[PDB]
């Protein structure tokens, strides 16, 4: 059913060991795809800030007017601590803004799940050919899916106490 | 009646496809069942504020020098009720629920016609008597159903939400 | 007219057999007799609960040096008003009965012409305004009419009713 | 807008005459002098009822140290109030009065386009928001035209009213 | 929709020439956008007359230990909100704001499917709920746009009205 799609390639190919659609059910699969891109896209930004934040990179000056800085807040889940009450609720907010108004399908326009131009910003989609399109596609499926491991592995051994990072 | 509870932002919205399946009649069931899970969790959070903002009555709930200032806000105020007074609601919102005022059947449509007075209008408005007040009226409990689980995974840690207003408002 | 009145779970229920002559002009009158002792047992039992609340007013009643606090709850406080007291309900609730406002002619479909304000009207609703609401008036009639005789019987036997809840509820 | 007003037990009562002159003309402007007479007395009344009832005001009312509590009960109150007070009834009253948001300037049928709860318009009873609340109103105001002159002269003995109650209330 | 707003005194016054321009498409976007500054200026006004009566809430607001009396009368008020309490106002007014349910955007005749008392959509008469009270409430946007360019100006040298008022009220 689903054995042509993105995603399925070498060396696994199509690769569903609990066959959760193997029943061929297309909005299944689009909620899936869906929801394995939108983890994708996160994983991707998260070990990047991990991995830039341990080595110490902070923004500069403060985080708010009572003098807290961004160079006292450490890296890792020890950041919720220091990080303001305030600030810990727009963190919260703004991104579900993001969830509500900004990032998804606002117009019913997007070719797939996922695309969430609108018709506002794209960099030139159409410039790519098919062959591209499905290529790229294919990149932020699977660099997507490599960082879900990846952040998962950062998270368990902050808490494991057994560092994976020099 | 199909076209209700599916206006924007999520539409029709069966994610799971429960209601995959054709029929009214398991359309009928979960759609009372939630409107009742709509009607139950709305009282209940307003039962919350109105409890945990120091509303009470004055006076003895019983002869045991219980007053309803000695029963706290929260989950032990349902259990620490006395037994007998217990019986008497399962005895009165009993026959509320089954048999007086409020006809349970196999959820019926449940019109239950009563609503206010010049409020119901078909014949006057047939986009606000139904699809717009019917609507929200789920979503409301669709809040309030989202209130409970909050209300309850909340106040399971120490305090609970006049008690969790003056300590820690933070995660675990 | 008929088609009206009675209703789920009763229907028309005259089961001794005292109406089934087959002529509304009997049952015409029977009416409104029930109508009447329906708005007057209605207020009485709202009467009898906000008097036993200790809702009273501040001040003297006459220039005998009663308060309003004086006058006992339950039966005892209409019979000892003062009888020139007794005489001025007598003289505006007598002309308020029998010509002015409220005209009872004769028992006549009393319709009054005080028929809410916007609310509970023709022109409007079909179902609620005559066939519920007409009929909930006369069933809440029905309930306070039975809740004197109660009332009464409560307050025969033992003191007062707020002394008829301090002590035993049980029966004699 | 011709039958108002006088109803059971007088119907049209006009027992002296000057107004069974056969043309309406005149008994066109009568008829809303009455109206505005009628507005008049029944605000008059009931800020006569709760002037004398002790519900004032806190605070002093100008520069001059009156309070609300300090300016007498009954026909005094009016008359001693400052004088630059008055003048701003005048500026306020006189420009909603004989220019607009009343304008009563023409005198019949202004209608003023403002109704209670805004209830009784038209598109409802058509029998009850004409010919029976436009009467009740006008014999409204007939009932407070009359408490009026009385209580000018129940004044005139030389007290306010709530010490003419206090004191004897027989006749001289 | 032309027909809307202006009336007597002044009819359709536009005096010094923007709107005459022959289009309506214009004058479309100018009558929603005087709406909702309309809408706002007065709840503005009636907040600051509601804050400035002295009547406040009890408790602290926050963690700052700042009460609902600390925080001043008048511009300083909103000002000195701490900044977390501006972010949620911003978070839920934003949410409410642009779409959600007043939906705003576009930007003409919105309609927002509420009404005042359930009172009045249509179905009742056509003359007040469309061209005289819908008339009203962009005209009461009108008096209450002018009373904060006042109250701005009222508090720009002066203090607060509060201390407006008890010192001197004539111009500069
Ligand atoms: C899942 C992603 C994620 C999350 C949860 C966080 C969370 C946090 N970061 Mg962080 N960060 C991230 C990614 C992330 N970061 C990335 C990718 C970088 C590299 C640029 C950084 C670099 C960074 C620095 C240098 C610092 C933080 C800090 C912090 C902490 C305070 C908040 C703050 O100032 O953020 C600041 C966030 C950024 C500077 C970058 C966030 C960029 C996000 C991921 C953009 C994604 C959404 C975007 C709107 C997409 C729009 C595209 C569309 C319009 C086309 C907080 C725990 C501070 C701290 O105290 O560290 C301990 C601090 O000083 N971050
Ligand atoms: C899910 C519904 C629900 C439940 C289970 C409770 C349960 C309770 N309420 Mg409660 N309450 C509710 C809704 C509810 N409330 C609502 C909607 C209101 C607002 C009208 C109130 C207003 C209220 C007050 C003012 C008080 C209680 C109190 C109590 C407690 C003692 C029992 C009692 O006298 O009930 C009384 C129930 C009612 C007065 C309202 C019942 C409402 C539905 C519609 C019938 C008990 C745990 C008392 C208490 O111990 O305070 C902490 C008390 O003083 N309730
Ligand atoms: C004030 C007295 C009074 C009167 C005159 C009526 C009159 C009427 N009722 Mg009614 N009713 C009353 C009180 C009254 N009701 C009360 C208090 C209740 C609550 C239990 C009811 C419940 C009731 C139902 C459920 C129904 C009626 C119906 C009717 C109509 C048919 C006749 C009937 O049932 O017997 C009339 C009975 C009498 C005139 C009784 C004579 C007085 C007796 C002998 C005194 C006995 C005292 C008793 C022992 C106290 C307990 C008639 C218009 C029927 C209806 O509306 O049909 C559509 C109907 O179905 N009634
Ligand atoms: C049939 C019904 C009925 C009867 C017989 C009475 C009779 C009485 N009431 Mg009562 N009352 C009634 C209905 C009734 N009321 C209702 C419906 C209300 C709620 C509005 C009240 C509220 C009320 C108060 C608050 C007080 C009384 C009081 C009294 C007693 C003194 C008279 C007086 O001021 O009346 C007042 C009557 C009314 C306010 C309503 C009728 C007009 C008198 C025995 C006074 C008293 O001393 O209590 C014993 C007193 O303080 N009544
Ligand atoms: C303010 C002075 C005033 C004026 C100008 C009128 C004018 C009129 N009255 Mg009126 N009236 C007044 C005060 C006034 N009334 C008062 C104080 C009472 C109370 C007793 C009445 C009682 C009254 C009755 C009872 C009737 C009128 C009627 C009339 C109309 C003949 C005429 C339009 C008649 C009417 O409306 O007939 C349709 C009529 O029958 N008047
Ligand atoms: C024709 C009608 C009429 C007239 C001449 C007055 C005149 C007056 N009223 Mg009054 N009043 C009226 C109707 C009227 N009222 C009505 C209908 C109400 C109920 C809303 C009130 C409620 C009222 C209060 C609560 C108070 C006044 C007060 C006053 C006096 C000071 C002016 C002021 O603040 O107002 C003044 C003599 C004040 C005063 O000192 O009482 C004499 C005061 O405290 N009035
Ligand atoms: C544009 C309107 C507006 C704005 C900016 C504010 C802003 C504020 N109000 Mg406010 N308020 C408003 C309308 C507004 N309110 C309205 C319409 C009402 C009546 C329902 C109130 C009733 C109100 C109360 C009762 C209180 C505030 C308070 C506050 C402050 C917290 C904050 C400055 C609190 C405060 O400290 O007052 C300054 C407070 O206790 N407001
Ligand atoms: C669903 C709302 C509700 C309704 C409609 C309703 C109707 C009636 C009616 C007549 C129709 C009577 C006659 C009656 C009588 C008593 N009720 Mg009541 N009642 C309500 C519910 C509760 C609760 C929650 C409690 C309670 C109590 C008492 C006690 C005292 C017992 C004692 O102290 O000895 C007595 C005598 C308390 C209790 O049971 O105490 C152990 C207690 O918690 N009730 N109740
Ligand atoms: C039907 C409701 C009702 C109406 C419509 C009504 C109208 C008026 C009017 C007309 C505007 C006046 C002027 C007036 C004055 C007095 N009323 Mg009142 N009155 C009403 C009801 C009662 C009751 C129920 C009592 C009562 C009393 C008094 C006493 C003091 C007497 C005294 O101290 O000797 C005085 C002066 C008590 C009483 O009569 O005591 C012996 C008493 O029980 N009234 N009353
Ligand atoms: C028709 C109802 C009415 C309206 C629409 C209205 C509007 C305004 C406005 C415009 C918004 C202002 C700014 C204002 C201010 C003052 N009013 Mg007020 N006012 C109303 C009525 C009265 C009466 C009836 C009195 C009165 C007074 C005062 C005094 C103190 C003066 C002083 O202490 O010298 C001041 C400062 C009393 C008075 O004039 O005392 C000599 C007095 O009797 N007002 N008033
Ligand atoms: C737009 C109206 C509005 C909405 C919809 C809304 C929703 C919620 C919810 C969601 C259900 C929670 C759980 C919540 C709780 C708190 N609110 Mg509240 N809130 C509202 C408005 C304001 C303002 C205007 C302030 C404020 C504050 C606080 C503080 C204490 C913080 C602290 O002491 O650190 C806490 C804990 C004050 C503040 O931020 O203080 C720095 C302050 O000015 N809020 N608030």
């Amino acid at each position: 059913a689903f054995e042509d799609e993105l995603g399925a390639q070498p060396p696994l190919g199509f690769f569903d060991p609990l066959g959760l659609v193997a029943d061929g059910d297309q909005e299944k699969f689009d909620r899936l795809r869906y929801v394995e891109i939108k983890h994708g896209r996160i994983s991707m930004l998260a070990v990047v800030g991990y991995l830039v934040q341990e080595a110490g990179v902070r923004l500069p000056g403060t985080i708010d007017y009572s003098g807290k800085t961004f160079a006292e807040i450490p890296n890792g889940f020890a950041a919720f601590k220091e990080i303001p009450a305030g600030g810990l609720v727009q963190l919260l907010f703004f991104i579900g803004v993001l969830e509500s108004s900004v990032m998804r399908d606002l117009t019913g326009e997007a070719e797939f799940v996922g695309d969430f131009r609108n018709g506002a910003i794209d960099f030139g989609w159409d410039t790519f050919d098919e062959e591209t399109q499905f290529k790229k596609r294919a990149i932020e499926l699977n660099q997507g899916r490599a960082a879900q491991m990846g952040i998962l592995a950062l998270m368990v051994h902050e808490q494991l106490g057994v560092s994976l990072l020099p | 009646e199909n076209e209700l509870g599916a206006q924007p932002p999520l539409g029709f919205f069966d994610p799971l496809g429960l209601v995959e399946d054709g029929n009214q009649a398991k359309f009928d069931r979960l759609r009372y069942v939630e409107l009742k899970h709509g009607r139950i969790s709305m009282l209940a959070v307003v039962g919350y504020l109105i409890e945990k903002a120091g509303i009470r009555l004055p006076g003895n709930i019983s002869y045991d020098g219980t007053t309803f200032a000695d029963i706290p806000d929260g989950f032990a105020a349902l259990s620490k009720i006395p037994d007998a007074g217990l019986f008497q609601l399962f005895a009165f919102i009993g026959f509320l629920e089954v048999f007086v005022m409020k006809d349970i059947t196999g959820g019926e449509f449940v019109g239950d016609f009563r609503n206010g007075f010049i409020d119901f209008g078909w014949d006057s408005f047939d986009e606000e008597t139904k699809l717009k007040k019917r609507a929200i009226e789920l979503n409301q409990g669709r809040a309030a159903m989202m209130g409970i689980l909050a209300l309850m995974v909340h106040e399971k840690l120490i305090p609970l939400g006049y008690d969790a207003d003056l300590p820690i408002i933070g995660h675990l």
